């Protein structure tokens, strides 16, 4: 064949790792995640209710964003 | 009744700007280890924003380098998280608790690992950081780190006469 081929797979947003094919992929506002990498940067936890913070490039859950950026 | 403004120092050690934080040092009145608005110290600033000079001069006035934020994060936390090595191991010579727990029982290590600063985290371990010490919800360092790495500090650990069992956290 005669055309040029992307090779791209989709990776996780923050660890940059791949996706086996058997686990589920957040997907959070367009970005591929690890279930443990959508997390809380502060205590890595889920984040309850799905609410988070963003500050400088991190996700934080309301406790920790409380805690130290509010 | 006329107010005079200052610069302050938190934003001083945030941006790295050398002059006025010695000017500020030279003030021998000022508390080095006070924190801000969120228990963050000058030193705190310093690391976590990567001023390896601005730490360093801190440091020579005698700054704790074991002081805590609202969170109980140490500069050791912050400067492993955002992964600046030099800094790291500018903490770790001048006798940083390596181990030192924040609120959730989380060690500098935890944080190296958790975002792949993979010099950062051999550096903890290769000075002794545990890699087995569970945080308050049960993740050993090493859990946070990807399998790779995990396997990198396991051995240095092990290498290093560490005992790699689990250590479930009490207290
Ligand atoms: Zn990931
Ligand atoms: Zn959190």
């Amino acid at each position: 064949n005669l055309y040029f081929q992307g090779s791209a797979n989709a990776v996780c947003q923050r660890c940059q790792a791949r996706f086996s094919p058997a686990e589920r992929i957040v997907n959070s506002n367009g970005e591929l995640y690890h279930e443990h990498c959508f997390v809380c940067a502060q205590c890595f936890r889920p984040f309850p209710e799905g609410l988070f913070y963003e500050f400088e490039g991190r996700k934080y859950c309301e406790h920790d964003f409380q805690m130290l950026f509010a | 009744g006329s107010p005079e403004f200052m610069d302050d120092i938190f934003t001083q050690c945030r941006e790295g700007n050398a002059v006025a934080v010695r000017l500020w040092l030279d003030n021998t009145e000022n508390d080095l280890n006070q924190g801000d608005d969120h228990g963050f110290s000058p030193l705190h600033w310093a690391c976590r924003e990567g001023r390896s000079a601005v730490v360093e001069m801190l440091i020579m006035r005698g700054a704790r380098i074991n002081v805590m934020n609202r969170g109980d994060d140490t500069p050791l936390h912050l400067a492993a998280s955002h992964g600046h090595r030099d800094i790291v191991q500018k903490l770790l010579q001048y006798k940083a608790d390596i181990n030192a727990v924040n609120e959730h029982g989380n060690v500098p290590l935890h944080y190296a690992c958790f975002w792949g600063q993979d010099q950062v985290a051999e550096d903890l371990v290769a000075n002794g950081a545990l890699v087995s010490i569970c945080n308050k919800y049960g993740e050993m360092p090493v859990d946070k780190a990807k399998a790779p790495l995990r396997e990198l500090l396991r051995e240095r650990a092990e290498k290093m006469g560490q005992n790699l069992n689990r250590i479930p956290y009490k207290d």
